[PDB]
Parts: C-alpha cells; sequence; structure tokens
C-alpha cells in the first residue's frame, strides 16, 4: 500500500492530539471494570468522538 | 480388525452441578440466577442457570 496507507499514518500522528481530551477518558473507564471484576464479592467501547476536534484544525 | 468406539460400552452418563452457597462467600459467582434478558453476550460456550415458567412439554422420543 504506499499511496493508500500515508494519509493513513499522518492521521495516526494526527488524531492524537484529537484525543488529548479523550485518552484520560478511554482508560478511566475500564480501570475500575477491570477492578470490580477482580472483587465481585460492564460497559461496551466507547469512544465518543465529536465534531469539535476534528474540524477546528483537520481539513 | 476396529476397536471399540468408546462411545459404545458406557451404560452410563455423566451430570454437573454449580453452587451458590456461602461457599461463594467464603472466598473467590458462575451460578447467579440471571434472567433470559441479559444473556446473549460472552455466555454462549459457558455454564449458566436460568429460571423460568417450562411451557411445551414435547414426548420422549429414541435418538
Amino acid at each position: 500500500p504506499d499511496a493508500v496507507f500515508g494519509d493513513r499514518v499522518r492521521r495516526f500522528q494526527e488524531f492524537l492530539d484529537t484525543f488529548t481530551s479523550y485518552r484520560d477518558s478511554v482508560r478511566s473507564i475500564q480501570v475500575y471494570n477491570s477492578n470490580n471484576a477482580a472483587n465481585y464479592n460492564i460497559l461496551p467501547h466507547r469512544i465518543i468522538i465529536s465534531l469539535d476536534d476534528l474540524r477546528e484544525f483537520d481539513r | 480388525t476396529e476397536l471399540f468406539p468408546p462411545n459404545l460400552t458406557r451404560r452410563y452418563f455423566l451430570y454437573f452441578k454449580p453452587l451458590s452457597q456461602n461457599c461463594a462467600r467464603r472466598y473467590r459467582i458462575s451460578s447467579k440466577p440471571l434472567s433470559v434478558r441479559q444473556i446473549k453476550g460472552d455466555f454462549l460456550g459457558q455454564l449458566i442457570t436460568v429460571r423460568g415458567i417450562i411451557t411445551r412439554v414435547s414426548d420422549v422420543k429414541p435418538a
């Protein structure tokens, strides 16, 4: 692939700032689900990407 | 010459039985009486008990 993969990789460095505010969110939702499952004696994998973090600076 | 497949001479079966007593509160779940409603997930290929009301009883046929 180099043409069909290049703007993937250039995005692969681009959108990592578009989850500066979600890279906390995506791990905080599982660390207790990993915790409570080890001490029982639950949420799906939802990563809401807003428009705002992908329209202010990528066209 | 053909040996017996192991299914020929059994004349017996197997069974299983889980637990929901204070041994679950001793130290550690797989036998909470879940309903039918929440069951479609990773609970496919496991051992789960479900309560209910039995309807549509067929007969006994030789398999």
